[PDB]
């Protein structure tokens, strides 16, 4: 509390809390649109997740 | 695990086996019932929601307690996906005790 | 109503295979397109559901059920705006021209929503992409609109 990282959390809770790093993203979700998702991650780590 | 070498020695203090993550991420979850909670020991701990007193809840322990708390003593719990976060705040639940 | 449109009756006689005068609920769907209405499959699913009616297991069909499902189906063309299916192309690539690239429609029309088999995506694309891999989308959904 006292650190500011619970403040850090707050203000990021307000605006966009969960940010999810691109490969990260891939893996996990690849399998909505399976062959556009895997094609987007595959063929840019981040393009994809696009 | 291709990556790590560098470190390789230190890796394990880094980041984990890529089926300890894995096998970590890809498990069961039953979020609707799954969550954190107030304690009037320790801080937090979690456990399972067994009933719903329409603004009070009774819940499970994780070491075997039940205990019928409020409705915002209760805070949801992150899907497995968000084990051991390299970065919190890219966790989709922000509170308290997930952090 | 008859207008009583007896060639509704006639093309239930060209889908059957058996010739009993019956369609089994497999087919309605793809029937109830080829009459002239386009009822999304989650619709067809559901109504069948709906009724308590399991597309599971065996099924016959008998016409005095498929008239009026086809009924029910038909006030649902109110759907079809082709004002959306343009701007909607028109949403997914750059720049003012209506081109999407070859394999971005593809892909979409294969495993988005409703998933279409890739051979019946290669035979929506066949004639209207050329080599550029440059599919023209105001002449495509035209064309698509033909039938």
């Amino acid at each position: 509390r006292c650190n500011g990282v619970l403040e850090g959390i707050r203000i990021c809770r307000k605006g966009f809390p969960s940010r999810v790093l691109y490969a990260d993203f891939k893996q996990r979700y690849r399998v909505l649109n399976a062959s556009a998702i895997p094609e987007g991650q595959f063929m840019d780590s981040k393009k994809a997740s696009e | 695990d291709a990556e790590m070498a560098a470190f390789g020695e230190a890796a394990p203090y880094l980041r984990k086996s890529e089926k300890e993550r894995i096998e970590a991420q890809n498990k069961p979850f039953d979020a609707k019932s799954s969550v954190f909670v107030v304690h009037p020991k320790q801080s937090f701990v979690k456990g399972t929601i067994q009933s719903k007193e329409g603004g009070k809840v009774t819940v499970k322990t994780e070491g075997g307690e039940t205990l019928t708390v409020k409705e915002d003593q209760v805070f949801s719990m992150n899907p497995p996906k968000y084990d051991k976060i390299e970065d919190m705040a890219m966790m989709t639940h922000l509170h308290e005790p997930a952090v | 109503s008859k207008a009583a449109a007896d060639d509704f009756k006639e093309a239930f006689l060209l889908f059957d295979r058996t010739g009993d005068a019956k369609i089994t609920a497999s087919q309605v769907g793809d029937i109830a397109r080829a009459l002239g209405q386009n009822p999304t499959n989650a619709e067809i699913n559901k109504i069948l559901g709906n009724p308590s009616k399991e597309e599971m297991n065996a099924a016959a069909i008998t016409f005095e059920e498929f008239l009026p499902m086809l009924q029910a189906a038909a006030n649902n063309k109110d759907q079809g705006t082709f004002e959306d299916f343009v701007e909607g192309l028109r949403v997914f690539d750059k720049e003012g021209n209506g081109t999407v690239m070859g394999a971005e429609l593809r892909h979409v029309l294969a495993t988005l929503g409703e998933k279409m088999t890739e051979e019946e995506v290669e035979e929506l694309m066949k004639g209207q992409e050329d080599s550029n891999g440059c599919i023209n989308y105001e002449a495509f959904v035209k064309h698509i609109m033909s039938v």
